[PDB]
């Protein structure tokens, strides 16, 4: 099994950046060498074969090359819809092998998320289990931070985050903060907020509910 | 244009068995070779195997050629992927590939086509359909659905049967304390909107055969 | 002012790969360009003058190409001391500039964390307040989960987490989760304990104490 | 060999003043041109300006020329940085540098953090982390403002296994960091464990014993 080797594993460049992605083959391959395009919850898409060759409606700004051992895709001016996962494949010999992926990544200007609160339903009330929802909507980068306070005391452990990939058109994210209470804890408190802290934002934001 | 759709995927027991099936359009399936390449959640693509249009070369990955077994059905235009002796680390999303790009004297191909996938996963816990909650809004107003509480994944939300696509957020599932997961899907949407327009989200849960059309309200 | 763009902003790479990091000028600046150096919680340090020539001390894997507007930076073959970023720097035109940097980060195999707790100090709990520290050492990926338990039963308190940068012989992190209560909080319970679930852990870590033992 | 060793940084109030001095050893500090360089916190480095071994020639970037004035004095081989009226915005790690080759700054200070804010200075308390193959031990470094502080071992002379973590800012607006470090446990009876708490801005300084 050829083993295929690409770096960086990982990496963050803006909008109209020249971008260079390697791949390295455990043996002469000659020319057997294909690049695809995972974009965020959908299938790979073949973009280049032989090497250097780009598949029917593959954008121009694609480009590959090299030989024999060591391989180069480049973008030659970053979009946001190239925001996805690349892989090179040996098709030299069986079994055909992959390299493990390059994530490409989008860095954009600061875009402070849009917040908003969300009180547990009636009818998962009538569950006897509470679920209270803080969205942070459209921002970059993707570090922030969400804490909880019930009747203005920090939480910890009872709460589960979820973030979206990187939207292809606007380079942001979207997290999801849900805070689970059984209805008996629930019943106790009147106060219910998320205070968030983003690089975007000059103070805090907190969006709060009275039960 | 060429059409690859998979199904058969679902949960299965460690030890067991299960097949899956390719439906394909738009091409002459009987004068290809057909693949099927893997991914496990959050990792990197592994082909599987590959059969010619006769079935007289069927050739593997060396590691799992002992519990997977490649066939199609020409008549049919259906490829199919027999697994058995599953392990957790079988659990991945199962693509059908249609390679082409020969011209070559040697076996050398690129995948053109790919479907869009089947998640198959190796558990030995048991189904659960999801309870769908409302979460119902307060310039710009969020609503969504709190899908909670089932196993295993996949569940596909959508908003008004399709017809609302934009502002929507669908979050990665959550595998929660209880062993079962959640997730929530929301939208953006015009305040002025909110008393004048209906908003429905759609949560199908093909494992546990659960269908829910849940109304938010404010 | 010559504006300087690096890129990419950030990578992960493996050791032993040949990582590369290009410069642009707004303008022509000759060959006026140097290359810096800054490790985690250190001062720049000048690895390239010149475009091309190496500083005394600097490793030879180290090289610089280009001229007028376009200009490279290269690591023949990635070593964990390498984590840092990166600043090209024009010396053509006054205002000095520098790009935005490179922040080099390393990929690596699963390292799991040695986990330690620490009750609060006598000198402490005599001021009023508690802090319950848990410490997760020396892991790989940065990703862990550290929950706090007080009498078996979850924690729902103050605690606040800090990471520290990945480390130049090893490329791990470590983590601390402080609980903070009040001395008389501290006090209605007796067993307090942080449990970790990281990659490298096939089942839950737990460290604990005894209030008073 | 060349050591630039920057100091007066701290506490600024919006619209205050301050003077940083850098002063040095192991070159002939006459003989050659002079820099300030700031970082802004997780931010990319700026370039101040510069000054010639007689004064005559003091350049800087056109933007911070109301904010800074840079001096020297060759008798005391020192070099000044007079910070005016700072903004929130000039919040950074100052750096002394020392160009050569003929436009490369080839020596550089570890560095002195100015905090432009409305808050007041707060020493920190320190408290111990201690223990009951290998065994680890720390200094609770809390309530503190402005950053940062310093935490060496035993005076410098452990260094390994060593891990001070980055400060957090508590809901009190106050900060709070540890340092820890592993050692061997058949070690905890035989080695005494000292942790040597340094902040300038309040110049406060702490030794604690750590003992199990
Ligand atoms: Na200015």
């Amino acid at each position: 099994d050829i083993q295929m080797t690409q770096s960086p594993s990982s990496l963050s460049a803006s909008v109209g950046d020249r971008v260079t992605i390697t791949c390295r083959a455990s043996q002469d391959i000659n020319n057997y060498l294909n690049w695809y395009q995972q974009k965020p919850g959908k299938a790979p898409k073949l973009l280049i074969y032989y090497t250097s060759r780009l598949h029917s409606g593959v954008p121009s700004r694609f480009s590959g090359s090299g030989s024999g051992t060591d391989f180069t895709f480049t973008i030659s001016s970053l979009q946001p819809e190239d925001i996805a996962t690349y892989y090179c494949q040996q098709g030299s010999t069986l079994p055909f092998t992959f390299g493990q992926g390059t994530k490409l990544e989008i860095k954009r200007t600061v875009a402070a998320p849009s917040v908003f609160i969300f009180p547990p339903s009636d009818e998962q009330l009538k569950s006897g289990t509470a679920s209270v929802v803080c969205l942070l909507n459209n921002f970059y980068p993707r570090e922030a931070k969400v804490q909880w306070k019930v009747d203005n005391a920090l939480q910890s452990g009872n709460s589960q985050e979820s973030v979206t990939e990187q939207d292809s058109k606007d380079s942001t994210y979207s997290l999801s903060s849900t805070l689970t209470l059984s209805k008996a804890d629930y019943e106790k408190h009147k106060v219910y907020a998320c205070e968030v802290t983003h690089q975007g934002l000059s103070s805090p934001v907190t969006k709060s509910f009275n039960r | 244009e060429v059409q690859l759709v998979e199904s058969g995927g679902g949960l299965v027991q460690p030890g067991g068995s299960l097949r899956l099936s390719c439906a394909t359009s738009g091409f002459d399936f009987s004068r290809y070779w057909m693949s099927w390449v893997r991914q496990a959640p959050g990792k990197g693509l592994v082909w599987i195997g590959e059969v010619n249009p006769d079935s007289t070369s069927i050739n593997y990955t060396p590691s799992l050629k002992d519990q997977f077994t490649i066939s199609r059905d020409n008549a049919k235009n259906t490829l199919y992927l027999q697994m058995n002796s599953l392990r957790a680390e079988d659990t991945a999303v199962y693509y059908c590939t249609r390679p082409n790009y020969y011209g070559s004297r040697y076996h050398y191909y690129a995948m053109d086509y790919w479907g869009q996938g089947t998640l198959v996963t190796v558990s030995s816990a048991s189904t659960k359909g999801p309870s769908v909650f409302p979460l119902a809004p307060s310039g710009t107003a969020a609503l969504g659905c709190l899908v909670k509480d089932y196993f295993p994944e996949p569940v596909t939300v959508s908003w008004n049967s399709g017809a609302l696509t934009s502002g929507v957020h669908t979050f990665p599932a959550v595998l929660q304390s209880s062993g079962l997961y959640s997730l929530s899907s929301v939208v953006t949407v015009p305040s002025s909107s909110l008393g004048t327009q209906t908003y429905i989200c759609n949560v199908n849960h093909k494992p546990s055969n659960t269908k829910v059309d849940k109304r938010v309200e404010p």
